[PDB]
């Protein structure tokens, strides 16, 4: 399925851009998990991003 | 004995190749060559300025 | 100029490459622990007592 970028950022779990290589990346992300972690356990939720 | 008299605030910025070792990432488990390599800070300044 | 890319691995090199995440230590360190009584202070290497 084709899904867009800052919903599956948001609502499906193991997606983010931090999955790259360890000796380049200064983030300290590695789950790809964490706002669907956040929009799970909300009942309600609103999220804009423009580009 | 010694260093359980010490309050220490330390912040470390622009660091490579983190490991952590639980989803809760409430701890370090990345190699100590990594870490040392990194660091530049001259710990016997600190323990002059201490002594 | 540092090289970003981002590469996908699977289990059996996700585990062989980042063997500090699921063994633990691996490397040959002191501890002072218990020992058939006595709290002594000896080197070993913890990932094969972990296996
Ligand atoms: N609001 C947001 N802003 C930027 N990136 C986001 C946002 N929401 C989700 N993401 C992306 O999706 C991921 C969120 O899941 P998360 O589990 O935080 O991944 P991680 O950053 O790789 N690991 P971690 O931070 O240790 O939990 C991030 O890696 C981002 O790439």
């Amino acid at each position: 399925e084709e899904i867009p970028g800052p919903v599956a950022a948001w609502t499906i779990p193991k997606a983010g851009g931090n999955f790259g290589d360890d000796k380049e990346r200064v983030t300290g992300g590695m789950n790809g998990v964490g706002s669907s972690l956040t929009n799970i356990f909300s009942v309600m939720f609103v999220g804009e991003t423009g580009d | 004995r010694v260093k359980e008299c010490l309050t220490i605030v330390m912040f470390v910025r622009d660091m490579k190749n983190m490991r952590f070792d639980s989803q809760t990432k409430e701890r370090l488990t990345s190699p100590f060559g990594e870490i040392r390599s990194h660091i530049q800070l001259d710990a016997k300044k600190i323990s002059r300025a201490i002594l | 100029m540092i090289k970003n890319e981002i590469k996908i691995l699977s289990d059996i090199e996700h585990i062989k490459k980042r063997s500090g995440m699921y063994i633990g230590s691996s490397a040959n360190e002191m501890h002072e622990r218990f020992l058939f009584g006595k709290w002594e202070s000896v080197q070993y290497v913890p990932g094969l007592v972990k296996l």
